[PDB]
DNA sequence: CCCCCCCCCCACCCCCCCCCCCCCCCCCCCCCC
DNA sequence: GGGGGGGGGGGGGGGGGGGGGTTTTTGGGGGGGGGG
């Protein structure tokens, strides 16, 4: 007597598919979800009877957005939508399109049901999407076959690049040119369905109507190349690759190098021989079509500021599995906080180099130190492994190079006595200017590196001989040299009393399983956001006298200015809003100690 | 049939255009600064009038410059006819370029002053159509060259 | 430190399409019942 | 006064014609590195 709306091919009703996703996106609890999964006496009903999709409806209506994220196991947790699941992964654009209508349906009636007053105009505008994850098995790319040309799949892999957002049209816009009527068409699967005749009966003129680009309305597509991550490739051939669409407010979900993992209809088109012709090669282009893309406190913060040993504490927590170096630990955790910046450029930049023997600690140091800041790199004074210190010209693009990658971070160094004169001549305006100054191809600019450079160097040959100064031992010249705030040696001269604790320390690492290591890093980004200090008036006296006395002892501004930027670096350190005699007496300490090498 | 949309715009701004009133760090007497452009663009037989976005804003409680940005391609013809019924008010020589026939003056609407600046990267197809403005540098250009108008 | 070397990068059939012609169909007008 | 038939216009379909469809060597400049 009726009509019945199927999902075409598989004789599943769409009020069963969308009464059946109904009553889990409402009365759902998260409970159910402990029940599927291992550790199921982990349930907690002050925890878990929420009504899971109800709390994030709420959130994302009060926060007025379109997109909700669906666990896929969640449906099989729940009794009147297990089914529901199979019909997801085998049909997945009608089911997809079947649960986007209903959670605009759930908006709508949320506001008239639960009846609190709302913009009903706003949600009868807007478009709504589910985001389906975690459909099933991460299958392999090279495992893909013609079975799956439909189905909901998830794929894993690395990002090589994006195109640029292409505009998609969804509805043509068509203006009659005699006159001037106006109707909107959309895009049924990728075709203009042309009005042959103007629509009103009153000019009906045939082939009149003209597409008006610039009317019309467009979605987002971006196209994206996914390589074949190397865990999964077999050891004797290239890796595979697949393009994926992805579309809307999921565009640049990701950028180039970026491993992820995506949910997504497997998808194949025919491709033209050629475009004059509607004649179409015997095999499709597959690609992926995407619904669901991933990748790969203050309290504390004040309680520790308390501490009376923090200098101390934080120092040895940088690098606790190596034996005591402690000087260099302090001067790389003040590295770590650094100074301030100014309008007028003077900067809070602190730079640290590391000399003597090769076969030392300084190595694991600046992977230290790299561990732990947040955007900074490692890298050698010479050559690229791809990877390469200076910006560079390439084909045609300029390239940043690792000192200017690490803007805002540590730039870690080593084989620095060994590094290329060019190179040696361009640390120059990155140690004064913080920038590298690019005059090539039609632009012109001072490409600002704004790094904090950890050096890591070595005397000639195997063995640094302490009775010659440093510029004796090692190759680098004095005028980059001095540029250091603080320069260290680390030699391997034998010392039991030394040696025998270092083994002892080392080979304890094998046995055992403050030191707020991991809690550093917090500290570290807490410091750096909230806490800027400024010299106190005293503290001008103080720099000025200990200044005059190091002078009266061949020094010069720049190590006034070094100590400025240690003391600021230390008032970071204790959360100090304001530098301290102490904290100018402790940089121009450490200062001290350095410059008599 | 006529775009009345269209029409109330040009409608709108063309009373804007020609008595929107202002002045300041001056006497209290308005300088009705657009027609004072089109005076200016009279005296030194200039093409194109700059409009700053924020006049309109502040104007008709901003209807009309929220019009002007969202659908800015359909009704630029429509400002366009409101403009040349103002010059005709205040500055009828400027209606042609200025007997053979010297041919009609074109128009160059140049709005400046926009809310926000969007970046290169947040171009997004909603927006085709609309009024932005757009930052970047310039990497390369081309050789002026004439294109076919009418 | 200076000069020279050497290294790098770069320049004839088939389909789509368009035009022309013929027939058929639909409307309007006139006549007949 | 309404229905049928005849005649003319307008539209659609079918047919026919036509046109289109990368590495390897050589030379030059510039940059980088090594030896006296
Ligand atoms: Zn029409």
């Amino acid at each position: 007597s009726e009509p019945l709306r199927i999902i075409w091919g598989t004789n599943v009703s769409i009020q069963e598919c969308t009464t059946n996703f109904r009553n889990f996106l409402m009365s759902f609890k998260y409970k159910f979800r402990k029940i599927l999964d291992e550790r199921e006496e982990f349930i907690n009903n002050t925890t878990d009877e929420e009504l899971y999709y109800i709390k994030q409806l709420n959130e994302m209506r009060e926060l007025g957005t379109s997109n909700l994220n669906l666990d896929a196991r969640n449906l099989l947790a729940y009794k009147q939508t297990e089914d529901l699941y199979h019909q997801l992964l085998n049909y997945p654009q009608e089911v997809i399109s079947i649960m986007d209508q209903t959670i605009k349906d759930c908006m709508v009636s949320l506001i008239v049901d639960n009846n609190l007053d709302y913009d009903l105009d706003e949600i009868e505008t807007k478009f709504y999407k589910v985001r389906p994850y975690n459909v099933g098995s991460c299958k392999g790319m090279r495992e893909l076959n013609p079975n799956d040309i439909d189905k909901l799949i998830n794929l894993k892999g690395l990002v090589l690049r994006s195109t640029p957002v292409i505009p998609d049209m969804k509805v043509a816009f068509f203006k009659c040119n005699v006159c001037d009527h106006t109707m909107a068409v959309e895009i049924d699967r990728g075709v203009i369905q042309e009005p042959a005749r103007c629509e009103r009966i009153d000019c009906n003129e045939p082939n009149s109507m003209s597409l008006i680009h610039n009317r019309c309305s467009f979605a987002d597509k971006q196209v994206i190349k996914l390589q074949e991550t190397p865990d999964f490739v077999p050891d004797g051939q290239t890796p595979h690759s697949i393009s994926l669409c992805v579309y809307d407010e999921l565009v640049d979900s990701c950028r180039a190098g970026d491993r992820i993992e995506v949910t997504g209809t497997f998808r194949s088109i025919p491709i033209r021989a050629n475009s004059r012709q509607r004649v179409l090669k015997s095999l499709y282009k597959t690609y992926v079509d995407v619904v669901h893309v991933k990748k790969v406190d203050l309290a504390k913060i004040r309680e520790v500021a308390a501490r009376e040993d923090l200098y101390s504490l934080l120092a040895r927590s940088i690098a606790p599995s190596i034996y005591e170096l402690e000087d260099v630990k302090k001067g790389i955790l003040l590295q770590l906080f650094g100074g301030t910046n100014k309008t007028f450029r003077y900067r809070g930049d602190i730079n640290i180099l590391l000399c003597g023997d090769p076969s030392t600690s300084k190595s694991q140091i600046l992977q230290y130190v790299h561990k732990i800041t947040p955007r900074g790199v490692y890298t050698s004074g010479k050559g690229s492994s791809a990877v390469g210190l200076t910006a560079y010209i390439t084909r045609l693009v300029l390239e940043s190079g690792a000192l200017v990658l690490s803007d805002g971070g540590v730039c870690c160094i080593d084989e620095f006595d060994k590094m290329s004169d060019s190179t040696r001549s361009v640390l120059h305006e990155v140690m004064e200017q913080q920038t590298i100054s690019i005059a090539k191809a039609g632009i012109i600019t001072t490409l600002n590196a704004r790094s904090s450079i950890l050096a890591s160097a070595n005397p000639i040959g195997s063995r640094y001989n302490p009775n010659l100064p440093v510029t004796e031992n090692i190759d680098l010249p004095p005028p980059l040299l001095s540029r250091f705030d603080l320069v260290y040696l680390v030699l391997d001269k034998v010392d039991e009393k030394n040696d025998r604790e270092l083994a002892k320390h080392l080979t304890n690492l094998y046995l055992e399983d403050v030191l707020p290591v991991e809690f550093l890093t917090m500290y570290i980004s807490y410091a750096k956001e909230h806490i800027h200090p400024i010299i106190t008036e005293a503290a001008k006296t103080e720099l000025v006298r200990a200044y005059v006395g190091m002078r009266k002892m061949t020094a010069t501004t720049r190590q006034l200015e070094s100590m400025i930027r240690l003391a600021e670096a230390h008032a970071k350190m204790k959360l100090k809003n304001v530098v301290e005699l102490e904290d100018v007496q402790e940089a121009v300490r450490l200062i001290r100690s350095a410059i008599k090498d | 049939v006529d775009d009345v949309t269209g029409e109330k715009v040009r409608e709108a701004f063309e009373q804007f255009l020609e008595d929107f009133s202002v002045q300041s760090t001056d006497t209290g007497e308005v300088e009705k600064v657009y027609r004072a452009q089109i005076e200016f663009m009279k005296i030194y037989d200039l093409n194109t009038i700059y409009i700053d976005y924020q006049h309109l804003s502040m104007r008709e409680n901003g209807a009309l410059a929220m019009a002007i940005s969202e659908q800015y391609y359909r009704f630029l013809p429509f400002l366009q006819k409101g403009l040349r019924r103002v010059v005709r008010k205040y500055a009828p020589e400027l209606l042609n370029t200025s007997s053979p026939e010297q041919t009609e003056r074109v128009f160059q609407i140049s709005f400046f002053n926009l809310p926000t600046v969007h970046r290169i990267r947040d171009i997004r197809s909603e927006k085709i159509g609309s009024l932005l403005s757009i930052s970047g540098t310039v990497t390369r250009t081309s050789e002026v060259r004439p294109e076919l108008y009418k």
